[PDB]
């Protein structure tokens, strides 16, 4: 998933870096469903914040 | 702008009637400068209005 | 996707779709899941007169 | 590869949306190196689809 949405949005690796214990925290705590749907769009958010913060 | 050409998405609203939820379309429309188009759909049941027929 | 009438599939993935249910129950799941929600709130009084003077 | 021939079946998975289902016949496909196709059939209603007509 990570690199999938990373080459989808463009950003790299060393300029948007996620700690996995944060991906743990991501999980642990937004999205605890069967599907991997939810938490697909937590992290693409995730990117994209941080991608209009850079841009 | 960032990952050059250009992509589209998918995504919705939800909040009280009259909010402004259509409003906002046109003038977005005018922004990013896509074509504007609408056809409300409710309470349509036939699916061949929007698959057509077998020619 | 496959029209009927013109049976070869047709790319439509740049296009920039939009949805708009005022309550986000009556959907059926799996279709649900396809779009992520954003919940436009409900106005307070004292900025819905400063936009109600100035539209 | 045992009996030499080769020969084939029906399948049909299920489980909660989003699990996989759509995304892995397609590798499948690639795996086996059969060839590829998909048909859609939500809410369609019309036998001609799967018998033609009389000519
Ligand atoms: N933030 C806003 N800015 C400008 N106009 C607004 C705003 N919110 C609501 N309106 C006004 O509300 C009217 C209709 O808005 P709109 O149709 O988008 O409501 P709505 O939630 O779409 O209602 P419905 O979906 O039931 O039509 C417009 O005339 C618009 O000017
Ligand atoms: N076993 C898996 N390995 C890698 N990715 C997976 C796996 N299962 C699901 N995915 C992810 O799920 C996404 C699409 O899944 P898919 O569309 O098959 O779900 P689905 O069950 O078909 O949902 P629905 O049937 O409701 O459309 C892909 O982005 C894919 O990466
Ligand atoms: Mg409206
Ligand atoms: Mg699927």
């Amino acid at each position: 998933l990570v690199p999938q949405a990373r080459a989808l949005c463009g950003l790299d690796e060393s300029k948007a870096k996620l700690s996995s214990d944060v991906l743990t925290l991501l999980i642990k705590q937004y999205c605890r469903e069967s599907g991997v749907r939810n938490l697909q769009k937590q992290v693409e958010k995730v990117l994209r914040k941080s991608a209009y913060k850079i841009v | 702008q960032l990952r050059g050409s250009t992509q589209g998405k998918i995504l919705c609203f939800y909040g009280p009637p009259g909010v402004g939820k259509t409003s906002i379309a046109r003038s977005i429309a005018r922004a990013l400068n896509r074509e504007y188009f609408r056809f409300s759909v409710g309470g349509m049941t036939d699916v061949a209005e929007i698959k057509g027929h077998r020619r | 996707f496959l029209d009927h009438y013109l049976d070869v599939p047709v790319d439509l993935s740049k296009v920039l779709f939009i949805c708009t249910a005022n309550v986000t129950d009556t959907i059926p799941e799996p279709l649900r899941d396809r779009m992520e929600m954003i919940n436009v709130s409900g106005y307070v009084a004292q900025e819905k007169l400063a936009i109600a003077e100035r539209y």
